[PDB]
């Protein structure tokens, strides 16, 4: 038999499956081959489309075709035009998601077929999925880049773009997934997920310089992209590679996105290890299942509740369905990696559930249920019964998607093509030829880290060049660079701004954001002139950090970490450095020397740098080009002075020269008046700015955070911390201590959080805004560079940890009255965090130590499980602090490892008022922890009351220090805290021995 | 644009004046006239116009066609310069001889041949004495060195251009016959000394004090080592006279 | 034993045979190594 035999049997196929329920008017296939349903989801069209596109490739291959390729490429490209038009059609959403994400904004996925139109309001589907859009680009992508036309005109590359740009920010707002159910609950919760982020990348790594108009192209069909949203979500990727989300441990779902759909996991032992866990773990008769207690259109499920109610899901195990169609995922992976072993053994599996039609057509039904008469007998023994098959398995019903599927990997299986056909973009490589590509790893070799970068030094001026020129610094003018023009970082975000407008539809182009380092690493040309421009950190800032030269020499060397770490394009990066007169200031001015020196050597802390004219490096190198423009103490308090009139307030501002008075009388003046008011230097606003200005010149930090204060500035990395603490698994908390705090779960916008923290601000004092920013940035940078750091701490409060400093700084200072923290310099107060996030050792007092443990709520390493299997061994429940946590909600609704759980323990353990009463209950429940698992003869035989072995304890070591020292009855714990848990006589004795106790009893 | 019909129009004149009898293979222009000679110094002063042409076509390419023009001019004035050091690292004994003592017979020829860079003339039939045409050959070479066009392929010519530094650098108290080829003020020309070429070999050993020949991809050994010492006697034999 | 070491002795032993007997004049190798022909 010939190949003409085997093209026409899949001809018959396709026609009497695929293609003979296709909508004329749009295209797209519906998900219901019966009952003429009115419904349509966007991943089977698409992927029938796909396997369509296949179909024809390989029967490409015969020059006497009969024109079957013609009617399948034809059939491709009206079902991508349908897609491209419906989603057009909605443009104002689009509009609003570029702006303010919002479920209510979301881009809506389902919609009628008969005339491309909405049907069912989005209260009731969410409509929120990201998956989708990024999957339809790389197939649109991977069918242009194959030799398909499907852009028309200039506005189809608008559109494109600003779907580029909504979509460049997927990485923080949660999705639904792909099961649209989300959360195991399935409460109406969103939450990120794994899969959306790697398809969003891979497609971000595809559409990257590219032509849309295909064999031809000059200007108008190139897509420009952004590193740093590529290089965030690299980092929330690898953040939540391990488990797909905090609510699911593993899911089938992660399969086509590490497979040949994504092809996005190029780690091998980590890809490896959790291929190895979802086999191990999901692994059924008669195919995958979706997760695990997934009650999924099982028995007994009813159609009645939307939402399960709680405890239902434990029920629900035993009975999930089973999917046949990632066996056919998993041979193409098999033959993908040329492993005919794991091929045939799939297909063997495959060869006894395929069903077959009259004419003996295969068949796959979607899913399999076990009959109500086995729902106890299944329990007791998982996979001995027999399960039945779906509606969609004898006649009348069929499934698109898994059809297409099938015929794809048989395509495959039988030799017909080959791999590359199917990847003309060469998503997949193998470990050879990983050493050139663009984008993904360096010329250096994937195990290896040796970039050179190079530095340019400019003057600023003329007698600042001469003065380093006397020392040997050779530093060159601005003005001596005429050809060359250097510009501030404004102006780069103003010309992408002005990029990607339209006027027929209306578009607002890119969002006024901040340029990162990476992209102003590069030199760009604007209107035939060559553009360059410097990092965000040598411009002037208004607040008072920047005039630490400390914190400008750990920011530096930083960007050079990451410049050295996350530079992946052809050519070495550029990097451009500025130095000011004012910089130096006199005896300010020997450590630039060092510095500077270190440069010219040529390594700076093990990172290799070089220096040369401007001008030698910028020719011999590729220029970015920009096309599109050419088309287109005091003496004055606040209780003394509140009530002085308006004219004394005045002249005592003005016959003042302390800025600290001037300060408070201006905030008077603005409490009372308003910020409209005239005094003798212009306007209150403007006095103000002058007087911050002078403070931040002068340098005294007190005035200059109250000043800060007063502009109500902010800056403008808040949320990258925010969102990736969130990513992380920790929590953090804004407020003051001993007041109210406000708690963050999921990422918010700014002005939002902006708003809370103003508004808490005006409440309670008047520069922790200032103290509360910079903690925050240094305790980011730490944990960036030294995440290992605050490891056990979950729940981040500033204010306890100022509080913390604040009482370490009292210690220190011992007879000497306390130093302010307002008057701390930046690389003081960046001492004193890091000293105090130190681990911690003997020598001060144990109390102090407790102190600053209960203070961060750092938690001992396997906490959590201990807790866990105390509670799984307590037949009544564990009381403290009043709260009660029942043993049967917790083990009904809660698994080993779920994140919830540990949250209620925490929000239990959270009414502990003294931190370290907190620590000492948290090392006897340790020490019962150990004493239960290292012995399980003996059993509680009631709910324990802590409390209760605590008081026994103190009143055991009372009697125990009278008799030895012939200490009286002493009020207050204090003694047993400073005592240490481990030597002669130590807290675990005492609390071995309460525990010993209670067991006994 | 105005621009590109002005630029067409400069190099279809340069096209039709220089570009005519540039004599490929051998890279040198005849020295005007039926002599049928090739004197150095003529024929590095004809480069500077194709070379600001090609400087000026670079930098507003954006084309490929621009940008094929732009390679050709700086190919061809590569090619000039390439054969300008075949010729004079030809006659290493010359200079090697040269470096010790001070003679007219010792001294390189002062117009070359055509194909086969051969000479028409023996050391007693003209003046071959022209330090200036060497020091300005020097000059700009460095200068089209610093812009970015390689000229120097093998570390043997850095060693010749080291050597001939050291036989152009006793300008100052060497006499010449001058750059007229007619010595003194009248005939029966007796050698001596002349401001301009004095004036000619300070600025070329002041050029080549740190440039290297190698661009930005040089090594340890790639710049051309210079004194101070003769630069100041230069300078101040020129402000004397 | 890094990559260096070994590119270092290619350098030397090309060095040593090959390029020693480069012709400045014309940049082509003779057919013999000795006697000057």
């Amino acid at each position: 038999e010939t190949l003409w035999d085997k093209l026409d049997h899949y001809y018959r196929i396709v026609k009497s499956t695929l293609l003979l329920y296709q909508s004329p008017t749009t295209g797209l296939f519906p998900t219901k081959t019966c009952g003429g349903d009115q419904k349509a989801k966007i991943q089977d069209s698409l992927y029938c489309a796909a396997g369509a596109w296949a179909l024809a490739l390989a029967y490409r291959r015969i020059d006497d075709d009969k024109g079957r390729t013609h009617e399948l490429e034809h059939s491709a490209i009206k079902c991508m035009r349908g897609i491209l038009y419906c989603y057009m059609r909605q443009a104002d959403k689009v509009q609003q998601f570029k702006q303010d994400p919002r479920p209510t904004t979301c881009l809506h996925s389902v919609f009628n077929v008969h005339t491309g139109d909405e049907l069912l309001s989005y209260e009731e589907y969410g409509h929120l999925q990201i998956n989708a859009v990024s999957l339809y680009l790389l197939y649109l992508v991977e069918m242009i880049s194959s030799g398909l036309q499907i852009i028309y005109n200039t506005d189809e590359v608008s559109f494109i773009q600003n779907l580029v740009f909504c979509v460049e920010r997927v990485y923080r707002v949660p999705d639904f997934g792909v099961w649209e159910r989300g959360s195991k609950y399935n409460n109406g919760s969103t939450e990120l997920h794994s899969s959306s982020v790697g398809l969003a990348k891979a497609a971000l790594e595809a559409i990257n310089g590219f032509n849309l108009f295909g064999n031809q192209g000059c200007s108008w069909s190139v897509i420009f992209v952004d590193l740093d949203a590529h290089n965030r979500n690299r980092q929330t990727l690898c953040s939540l590679l391990p488990r797909e989300s905090r609510s699911h441990n593993t899911d089938a779902a992660l399969l086509p996105c590490i497979s040949y759909p994504a092809f996005a996991l190029d780690d091998e032992v980590l890809f490896s290890q959790t291929l190895d866990k979802v086999v191990r773990k999901l692994k059924g008769k008669y195919g995958f299942k979706r997760f695990l207690r997934d009650g999924y259109r099982t028995s007994l499920e009813d159609p009645n509740r939307c939402y399960y109610k709680p405890a239902e899901i434990k029920l629900f195990d035993g009975i999930e369905c089973e999917f046949p169609i990632f066996f056919l995922y998993m041979m193409i992976d098999g033959v993908f990696r040329g492993n005919p072993k794991q091929v045939q053994e799939y297909q063997d599996l495959l060869t006894p559930v395929l069903h077959h039609t009259t004419e003996g057509y295969p068949v796959v039904p979607k899913y399999y249920y076990v009959p109500a008469d086995f729902v106890e007998y299944e329990k007791n023994n998982p996979g001995s019964q027999k399960r039945f098959p779906s509606n969609c398995g004898r006649d009348g019903k069929l499934f698109l998607w898994g059809q297409a599927l099938y015929i794809i990997a048989k395509l495959l299986a039988d030799e017909l093509i080959s791999p590359k056909d199917i990847d003309p973009v060469q998503r997949y490589v193998p470990l050879k030829d990983q050493r050139n590509v663009s984008m993904r790893f360096s010329n250096q070799g994937p195990l290896e880290n040796d970039l050179v970068v190079h530095v340019a030094l400019i003057a600023e001026s003329q007698r600042l060049q001469v003065f380093l020129n006397t020392y040997g610094i050779q530093t060159q003018t601005p003005q001596q660079v005429e050809p060359i023009q250097i510009w501030p970082q404004q102006e780069l975000v103003k010309a992408y701004l002005q990029l990607g407008i339209n006027e027929k539809l209306g578009l607002s182009g890119r969002p006024d954001r901040p340029i990162g380092c990476l992209g102003t690493s590069k030199i760009y040309r604007i209107l035939g002139k060559t553009v360059v421009c410097y990092p965000i950190i040598f411009d002037l800032s208004d607040f008072y950090m920047s005039q630490d030269v400390f914190l400008l020499i750990d920011d530096i060397k930083n960007a050079l970490q990451f410049i050295k770490q996350y530079w992946k394009m052809h050519g070495r990066p550029l990097f451009l450095v500025l130095i000011r007169e004012d910089n130096i200031r006199g005896s300010r001015f020997n450590p630039i020397l060092d510095m500077l020196a270190a440069l010219k050597k040529g390594i700076i802390g093990g990172v290799k740098v070089h220096v040369d004219r401007l001008q030698t490096l910028i020719s011999g190198a590729v220029v970015e080009q920009l096309d599109f423009l050419r088309i287109s103490q005091p003496d004055v308090n606040i209780s003394e002075w509140k009530d002085k009139p308006t004219h004394e307030i005045l002249q005592k501002l003005n016959d003042c020269s302390c800025l600290a008075s001037q300060a408070i009388l201006l905030g008077i003046l603005l409490k009372r008046e308003g910020p409209n008011f005239i005094t003798k230097e212009g306007t209150v606003s403007d006095h103000i700015e002058r007087v911050y200005r002078r403070a931040g010149s002068q340098k005294l930090w007190l005035a200059v955070r109250y000043g800060a204060a007063f502009t109500q500035k902010f800056s403008s990395s808040i949320a990258p911390h925010i969102t990736t603490f969130l990513v992380h698994g920790k929590q953090v908390t804004l407020g003051a201590f001993g007041h109210e705090e406000e708690v963050i779960s999921n990422p918010l916008s700014p002005r939002v959080i902006q708003n809370i923290i103003y508004y808490k601000c005006n409440t309670h004092d008047e520069r922790e805004a200032v103290i509360q920013q910079e903690l925050v940035i240094h305790i980011g940078w730490i944990i960036s560079n030294n995440p290992e750091l605050f490891s056990g701490m979950l729940k981040i409060r500033i204010g306890w940890i100022i509080h913390a400093m604040e009482y370490e700084l009292q210690i220190r200072g011992g007879d000497k009255p306390a130093l302010d923290l307002y008057q701390l310099s930046p690389s003081e107060v960046k001492q004193l965090l890091l000293d105090i996030l130190q681990p911690q050792q003997n020598g001060r007092c144990w109390l102090n130590r407790r102190q600053i443990d209960g203070s961060l709520n750092r938690t001992p390493t396997g906490f959590y499980d201990r807790v866990w299997q105390i509670l799984e061994r307590t037949p009544n429940g564990i009381i403290v602090a009043g709260k009660h946590l029942p043993q049967q909600p917790t083990l009904s609704d809660m698994t080993m490892y779920e994140m919830n759980f540990s949250l209620l323990v925490e929000d239990t353990l959270g009414n502990i008022d003294q931190p370290q009463y907190r620590q000492i209950v948290v090392e006897l429940l340790m020490v019962v922890s150990i004493v239960l698992e290292r012995n399980p003869e003996l059993e509680f035989q009631d709910k324990v009351d802590l409390d209760r072995l605590v008081k026994e304890a103190f009143n055991e070591f009372q009697k125990d220090q009278s008799r030895l020292k012939e200490i009286e009855k002493q009020d207050d714990m204090t003694s047993f805290y400073n005592t240490p848990p481990l030597g002669k006589r130590g807290t675990c004795s005492y609390l071995t021995k309460a525990v010993m106790n209670l067991l006994l009893e | 644009s105005n621009s590109g019909v002005r630029l067409d129009g400069y190099a279809r004149l340069v096209q039709q004046t220089i570009l005519c009898h540039q004599n490929p293979v051998t890279g040198l222009l005849p020295a005007s006239y039926d002599q049928k000679d090739a004197w150095v110094r003529d024929n590095v002063y004809s480069i500077l116009a194709v070379w600001g042409l090609g400087l000026a076509y670079r930098k507003n390419a954006d084309r490929d066609e621009d940008k094929a023009k732009a390679y050709e001019l700086e190919q061809s004035v590569v090619k000039l310069m390439r054969g300008l050091l075949h010729c004079m690292i030809r006659q290493v004994d010359k200079v090697e001889s040269f470096k010790y003592s001070q003679s007219t017979k010792d001294s390189l020829h002062a117009k070359y041949n055509t194909k086969t860079c051969a000479t028409v003339v023996g050391d007693d039939q003209w003046g071959h004495l022209q330090l200036d045409a060497t020091s300005v050959y020097l000059l700009f070479l460095a200068q089209m060195t610093a812009s970015g066009l390689h000229i120097i392929h093998s570390l043997d010519e850095v060693n010749f251009i080291q050597n001939l530094v050291f036989y152009i650098e006793a300008a100052y108290k060497t006499a010449d016959f001058g750059i007229w080829e007619r010595g003194d003020k009248t005939n029966q020309g007796i050698s001596e000394l002349n401001a301009s070429s004095v004036g000619m070999a300070k600025a070329a050993l002041e050029a080549l004090d740190e440039l290297d020949l190698f661009g930005v991809k040089g090594g340890p050994q790639s710049v051309i080592h210079v004194l101070a010492d003769e630069v100041q006697h230069c300078q101040s034999i020129l402000n004397s006279l």
